[PDB]
C-alpha cells in the first residue's frame, strides 16, 4: 500500500530531475541565441 | 541557426514527454 | 506516517507546476529570440 | 509583442507563487 | 529513506529556483534587445 | 551586459551542482 505510494515519489522525483535537466539544456539554447543576437547589434 | 532551432524543438519534445509522465505519474500518487 | 507521504505527494505537484509554468516561460523567450533574429 | 508581455508577467507572477508556496511545504516536511 | 526523498524535493526546489534566477536574466537580456531592435 | 555575463555563467554553474546532487540523492533513494 504505502510501497506503491514510496515507489511512485522516487519515480516522480527522477522525472521532475530529468526534466529540470531537459529544461536546463533548453535554456542554454536560449542564451547562445541572445548572445547571438547581441553580438549582430554590437 | 538552423541548427539551433533544431534542437530547440528536440529538447521541447523531450520535455512536454517528460511532463506528461509526470502528470500521469502524479495522479497515481 | 502517511500524513508525510501527503504532504510530499502534494509538493510534488508545486513543483510539477513549477516547471510547467518555467516551460512557458521558455517557450516565450524562444519565441521572443525567433522573432528579434528574424527581423534582423 | 504586447501579448508577450503580458505572458511573461503571467507566468513570473505564477512561478514565484509556486515557488512561495513551494518552500512553505517543505518548511513542513 | 524518507529523509532522502524530503531532501530530494529539496534539491528540487532549489534548481527551480535557480533555473529561475537564469529565466530572469534572459528574460531580460531579451528586453533590452527588443527595444534595441 | 558584464554582469547578465557574470550572473549567466554564476547561476548557471549552481544549478549544474544542484543537478549533479540530485542525480546522486536520486540513486541513493
Amino acid at each position: 500500500q504505502a510501497r506503491q505510494l514510496l515507489s511512485g515519489i522516487v519515480q516522480q522525483q527522477n522525472n521532475l530531475l530529468r526534466a529540470i535537466e531537459a529544461q536546463q539544456h533548453l535554456l542554454q539554447l536560449t542564451v547562445w541565441g541572445i548572445k547571438q543576437l547581441q553580438a549582430r547589434i554590437l | 541557426w538552423e541548427e539551433w532551432d533544431k534542437k530547440i524543438e528536440e529538447y521541447t519534445k523531450k520535455i512536454e514527454e517528460l511532463i506528461k509522465k509526470s502528470e500521469e505519474q502524479q495522479k497515481k500518487n
